[PDB]
């Protein structure tokens, strides 16, 4: 059955601000994108130097 | 309050051109800070041995 | 089963040289393209055998070249075929570009642009190779043309100090010119691979300019033996130019050692640069002269956007044929004027020659194209 | 409208070899050494080019 | 006549509230036939993964007999007047509607009196509907579009009550009992969650008198006095990919999180969908369609069909596209589709905004033709918005959209977001999630 | 705008894309003065002038 | 325009030289998207005649020969077979471009 499948538990892997299932997103997505792109921007700065 | 990475994403990291401008300006400020700090570490580990520490007896 | 179509290395050779469809009516001019590749290999091979004895040092460069000619077994043969093969390379290159202009081959814009990149690279390679033997003419030509390259305000003087590696032309310039002269033909070979790759997506052009897909033949055995015959004719011309007139195209002033205090009465480059030289001194301003040289060599890049006829080749355009042959005549006059000193009446002839050159390429040929379009009752 | 990655010929070649090349998902750190050999070859070309300017 | 006052000439829906909190709304027109329906806030989002198929099972049993009319006699009450009795269940709204004539308007309310109040659930009907629903889902999993949309809801709303299907898993279908359906009917078929909508040749006062006299005994009182809250759902950017190479061609849907009902920028998003639109292999325009995605999809023969959807729920939703195509073009379709989204975030010009506004205006007016779509809009609008939005208000909200706020809204919802991907079929050339995530932004912006 | 890019729509594309091109030009100018160590423009700022390039 | 322009047109038609390869005027047109679409819209008879004339011209220019003078295409008998198709393709392309302007 196509209704018999469901996504398994990802609570070992997902971040703390997206762990709560009963809280909607688009409140912390900017913070997560900012953190990951901050890592990307800082290593780009080091490589450019 | 909105977080510091949230303001960083909404104001600088959203577009790609502002991302590149932030990378360039951060590279300028970071090469200034890193070069001064690493140089200062270098004379703090090697005090009294470099030429700059001993160009007072003979420079006049 | 067969290795010609299934083996991944022989598939490339079969797709490019064996089962490649080619127009059945292309004249001998197309052979020039393959000749250019052969010249490249010849130059590279002969260049390698000059590099086993050349010493890049200002004390022992002229002496090393004389040792190549006088003491190395058949070293005079290798040196003079390298020199006259550079000359034959430029002859074949000029006729290749003339074939591209006449038969409308610049509509392959990517192939044309990789071509003009190749032309820039081979001009720089021949320049630094001519600096390499370190005679009087090498030193003084390098000093003159690099010092006029320095004419850009606030930027050109730092660039010429960086190119020279010092206050003027010295041993650092000679050694870095040796390194650049050795390494540039391999970028030239890779760019020729990209040139052929950009060509083979669409096929060759034909002298009529029409769609030759109605009648095409395989490259083997027809154009294989045609290019073999062209190679044999080219080797006749080259070996006549080495074994009988080894310094007819050369300059005798390169046979003295480089004395930095001995300014020659005349200073010239080699002949294949001379026309641009006559466009260089046709303007009495150094920025204007250098930029006009850049436009005189980059107007080939501007050429595909100056095409106005609804036809492609000049085979059915007599007025534009006349303008093309006037352009070739003007180029010959520019070469002769650049050979000549800067006196009367060569200055006014050179000025009118450069003005007519830029006017014919820029203005007169689209006007002739639209006139022939109106004349053929289609516009 | 087309895709310039898959229709332009040298872009098609680099797309075949470097971007859309189907590679195994489980290759270990021992598979990095071919690219290491290539970039060390390029380092050798560049450093030797600058060395031969004075040798 | 200008479009605005022609839209004002439409009669207004009349809404009134009983003492039970049940809403009664009607719209009057000149038709001889009427459509009367009951809309209940009882979907699969109100279930707690042990009654995951309770709504579907109940809507199967709801026409099988009441405690006053035993079984097939109810069928006679519908079939002796020519009325058409229908029901459906979404993830949030469940409707029992019926189309009849105006002269039969009192008696048919009697049916909606005892369908939602006095349903009788005989046990033989329970096992009969049990194996009927089992073979119904065994039929329904062949339809790859329903499978892809259920997969998209599963992977977009992981661990939430909004991921589960309306039908539910097969193990609950073999496990729902009589008392569980009784508990579901007691908790969810209450008085303030029910809207009685009528459209067509009806009068609001007669409908109110009938609605009072029949549905004045609907509960309004709680069983355990614990209010079932309708919590926010966490959208999760992810993928699900079911690779089955024996299938002839693949269905792929990509969505992002959208705002829902209450947010007015939804209307702006609709115009964005009207720029991209839809395409099928059996169209007529050919290469000359205005949609650049459709034009490039017929110029390169990329896809069998594509469509764009904006599905909404309580403070959430999905917003995206779904295409069926052969395998050998899948990623190219993705690339072209993503490019269109980026144009709507960056290079929105007034010509396509005017075209999308005209398309949305014509589609919105032409969708509200017919008593059944009008009654559907009344019931769904009073369940969602709590009021019926007149079409003049929709026209005023549409007219305020220009290109600047269009690309502002599209940069809000589309640009640099984490989508939910669902693929089914030969989806080997469907790109990995990092490629779609890289396609959600431009380096030229 | 050779022969057929003259219209209101390409004017709107230009009015949308000149800010992005201007930001990219700012990126290019800052990268130029960063890499080349330009004496005119880098001598205005207070921070970078500690090493005086 | 009356006296010698037609005479200069005849002399230029002789001088350009595609008539001695048997070609018509519209065979000599270099392909664009417009010309390729106009060729694609041609009927089978004119398409086959055009392609035979083109490959006959390529055969003649292979051997560096020309047709005999009686087989040269006459100036008056030269038909402009393609140019209504080409003008229609140019007109619909101009319509598409002016719609894309606004
Ligand atoms: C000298 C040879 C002149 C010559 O043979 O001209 C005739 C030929 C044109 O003949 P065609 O119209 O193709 O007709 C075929 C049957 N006659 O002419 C040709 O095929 C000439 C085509 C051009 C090849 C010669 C190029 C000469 C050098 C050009 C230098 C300038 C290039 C750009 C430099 C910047
Ligand atoms: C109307 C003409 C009639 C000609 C009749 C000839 C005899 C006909 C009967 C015998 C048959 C002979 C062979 C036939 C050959 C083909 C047909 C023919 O005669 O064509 C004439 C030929 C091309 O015709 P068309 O293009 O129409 O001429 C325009 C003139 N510019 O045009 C020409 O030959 C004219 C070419 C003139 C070129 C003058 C160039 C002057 C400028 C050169 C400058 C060079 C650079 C100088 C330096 C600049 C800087 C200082
Ligand atoms: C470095 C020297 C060059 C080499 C080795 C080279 C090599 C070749 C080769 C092998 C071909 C295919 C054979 C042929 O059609 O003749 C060719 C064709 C062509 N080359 Fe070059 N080329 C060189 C310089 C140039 C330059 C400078 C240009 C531009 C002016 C150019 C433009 C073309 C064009 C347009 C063709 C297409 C021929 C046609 O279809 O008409 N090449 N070249
Ligand atoms: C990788 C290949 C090449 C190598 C290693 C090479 C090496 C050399 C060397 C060592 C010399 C100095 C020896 C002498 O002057 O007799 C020289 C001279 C020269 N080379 Fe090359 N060369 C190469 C390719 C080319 C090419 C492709 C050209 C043509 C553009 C060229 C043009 C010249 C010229 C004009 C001279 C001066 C000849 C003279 O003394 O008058 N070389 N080359
Ligand atoms: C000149 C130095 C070499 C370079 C630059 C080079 C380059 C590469 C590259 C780029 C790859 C693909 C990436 C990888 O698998 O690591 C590769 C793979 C491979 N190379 Fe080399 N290689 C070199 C030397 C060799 C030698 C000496 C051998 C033979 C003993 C060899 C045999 C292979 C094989 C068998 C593979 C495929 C391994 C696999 O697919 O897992 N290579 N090489
Ligand atoms: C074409 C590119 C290359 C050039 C131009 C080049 C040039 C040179 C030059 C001029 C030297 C002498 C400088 C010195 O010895 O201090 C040198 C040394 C050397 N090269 Fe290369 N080289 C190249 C590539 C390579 C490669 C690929 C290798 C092998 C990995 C290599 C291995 C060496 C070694 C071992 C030395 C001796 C270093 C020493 O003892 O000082 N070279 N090369």
């Amino acid at each position: 059955s196509h209704t018999d499948v469901k996504v398994p538990d990802f609570s070992d892997y997902r971040r703390a601000e997206v762990l709560d299932s009963t809280k909607s997103s688009k409140e912390s997505s900017e913070a997560r994108k900012g953190f990951s792109y901050l890592v990307t921007a800082t290593t780009t700065v080091g490589v450019a130097y | 309050s909105p977080t510091i990475p949230s303001r960083l994403y909404s104001l600088l990291f959203r577009r790609t051109s502002t991302f590149a401008l932030t990378i360039a300006v951060g590279a300028l400020f970071f090469e200034r800070a890193f070069d001064q700090g690493a140089d200062a570490i270098y004379e703090h580990i090697n005090e009294g041995k470099l030429w700059k520490h001993i160009k007072h007896k003979y420079e006049n | 089963t067969n290795m010609r179509k299934t083996h991944p290395l022989f598939k490339i050779i079969n797709h490019s040289f064996i089962d490649l469809p080619a127009p059945s009516n292309i004249s001998s001019w197309w052979n020039f393209g393959s000749l250019l590749g052969v010249c490249l290999m010849v130059q590279i091979i002969t260049g390698l055998f000059l590099a086993m004895h050349y010493t890049s040092d200002t004390m022992t460069a002229f002496s090393s070249v004389t040792h190549i000619c006088r003491d190395v077994n058949y070293g005079w043969l290798i040196r003079y075929m390298h020199a006259n093969g550079a000359s034959m390379f430029f002859i074949c290159l000029f006729l290749h570009v003339g074939r591209g202009l006449y038969y409308g081959s610049y509509t392959f814009m990517e192939t044309w642009n990789i071509g003009v990149l190749l032309l820039f690279a081979v001009m720089a390679t021949a320049f630094m190779g001519y600096v390499l033997p370190w005679g009087q003419m090498s030193f003084w030509g390098a000093t003159v043309i690099t010092n006029l390259l320095s004419a850009i305000p606030y930027i050109g003087t730092t660039l010429v100090e960086w190119i020279w590696g010092g206050f003027s032309v010295d041993k650092a310039t000679l050694t870095r010119f040796f390194a650049f002269h050795f390494i540039l033909p391999f970028i030239i070979a890779a760019l020729a691979i990209v040139h052929l790759l950009f060509l083979h997506e669409t096929g060759s052009n034909n002298p009529t300019g029409l769609n030759s897909d109605a009648d095409k033949i395989p490259f083997h055995p027809y154009y294989t033996i045609k290019d073999i015959l062209g190679i044999l004719i080219m080797f006749l011309i080259l070996m006549t130019l080495v074994l009988f007139f080894p310094d007819m195209l050369g300059d005798p002033d390169n046979y003295m050692p480089a004395n930095p205090l001995n300014t020659p009465p005349h200073i010239k480059p080699e002949w294949y640069f001379l026309f641009a030289y006559a466009i260089l001194r046709s303007i009495p301003n150094k920025l204007g002269g250098v930029l006009a040289l850049i436009l005189s060599i980059l107007i080939l890049a501007l050429m595909p956007f100056l095409h106005t006829s609804k036809q492609r080749s000049l085979m059915f355009r007599p007025i534009t044929q006349i303008l093309y042959w006037i352009l070739v005549a003007n180029l010959l006059i520019l070469t002769w004027i650049g050979g000549q000193p800067v006196e009367h009446p060569f200055i006014i002839i050179g000025q009118l020659a450069s003005i007519s050159y830029f006017s014919i390429i820029l203005i007169l040929m689209p006007i002739s194209g639209i006139i022939e379009d109106k004349m053929l009752k289609l516009y | 409208m087309t895709n310039m990655r898959k229709t332009h010929p040298l872009f098609k070649i680099i797309n075949h070899s470097f971007i859309d090349l189907p590679a195994p998902s489980n290759i270990s750190s021992w598979w990095n050494f071919g690219s290491l050999l290539g970039v060390c070859l390029m380092v050798q070309i560049i450093t030797g080019l600058f060395l031969a300017m004075h040798y | 006549a200008t479009f605005a006052q022609a839209l004002q000439s439409v009669p207004e829906t009349q809404v009134s509230i009983l003492d039970n909190g049940l809403r009664v709304a009607s719209e009057q027109s000149s038709h001889a036939t009427c459509t009367v329906g009951v809309w209940i806030d009882a979907g699969s989002r109100y279930e707690t993964e042990k009654n995951n198929g309770a709504g579907y099972f109940l809507e199967h049993l709801a026409f099988k007999g009441t405690k006053n009319r035993p079984g097939n006699a109810l069928e006679k009450e519908v079939e002796s007047i020519g009325a058409h009795l229908n029901a459906y269940s979404t993830r949030e709204h469940t409707a029992y509607l019926i189309k009849a004539l105006s002269k039969d308007l009192p008696k048919v309310v009697e049916l909606l009196a005892d369908i939602v109040q006095n349903s009788s659930l005989e046990d033989s009907q329970i096992e009969k509907e049990r194996d009927v629903i089992l073979r119904e889902m065994q039929e329904n999993d062949a339809s790859m579009q329903n499978v892809v949309f259920d997969y998209l809801h599963a992977t977009a709303f992981q661990g939430t009550p909004l991921a589960q299907a309306v039908e539910g898993p097969s193990e609950n279908v073999r496990r729902l009992s009589r008392t569980d359906l009784t508990d579901y009917l007691n908790r969810h078929y209450k008085a303030p969650r029910m809207v009685l909508a009528a459209a067509g040749g009806v009068e609001h006062q007669q409908l109110l008198d009938l609605a009072q006299k029949h549905l004045s005994s609907v509960s309004r009182v709680y069983e355990e006095d614990a209010v079932p809250g309708l919590t926010p759902c966490r959208f999760t950017g992810s993928e699900i990919r079911h690779r089955d190479d024996a299938l002839p061609l693949a269905h792929v849907a990509i969505a992002v999180e959208g705002p829902g009902w209450a947010n007015p920028d939804n209307v702006t998003l609709q115009v964005a969908n009207a720029i991209i639109g839809h395409y099928d292999c059996t169209y007529g325009g050919g290469v000359h369609l205005s949609s650049p995605l459709a034009s490039v999809a017929v110029a390169n023969k990329l896809c069998q069909s594509f469509q764009t959807f904006n599905i909404s729920y309580s403070d959430t939703g999905l917003l995206g596209a779904h295409f069926v195509c052969d395998a050998m073009s899948i990623d190219d379709m993705v690339f072209f589709l993503q490019g269109q989204w980026m144009r709507l975030c960056t290079s929105a010009t007034e010509s396509e905004v005017t075209r999308g506004k005209n398309i949305l205006r014509n589609a919105l007016v032409s969708h509200l033709d017919g008593t059944t779509p009008v009654c559907e809009d009344i019931g769904r609008s009073l369940l969602t918005y709590g009021r019926r939005i007149p079409l003049a208000e929709w026209e005023s909200r549409i007219q305020e959209v220009d290109a600047q706020m269009l690309r502002d809204i599209c940069s809000k919802y589309f640009y640099d977001q984490c989508p939910a991907v669902a693929g089914y079929g030969p989806i080997e050339q469907l790109p990995d999630y990092n490629r779609i995530r890289s396609g959600m932004f431009w380096l030229r912006f | 705008m050779l022969s057929r890019f003259l219209g209101p729509r390409y004017r709107e594309l230009a009015r949308n894309w000149i800010p992005t091109a201007g930001m990219w030009g700012t990126v290019g100018a800052v990268g130029l003065v960063w890499a080349t160590d330009w004496r005119l423009i880098l001598d205005w700022v207070p921070y970078i002038n500690g090493k005086f390039k | 325009s009356s006296k010698w322009l037609d005479g200069f047109r005849k002399w230029y038609y002789n001088a350009a030289g595609f008539n001695k390869l048997g070609l018509m005027r519209d065979d000599t047109l270099h392909e664009t998207e417009d010309v390729k679409e106009a060729i694609r819209r041609l009927p089978e008879d004119l398409y086959n005649d055009r392609m035979f004339r083109i490959k006959r011209a390529l055969d003649l220019t292979m051997r560096h020969q020309i047709l005999p003078k009686d087989q040269w295409t006459k100036y008056e008998e030269d038909k402009f077979y393609l140019e209504p198709y080409l003008k229609e393709v140019i007109r619909e392309r101009k319509e598409r471009e002016e719609w894309a302007k606004k």
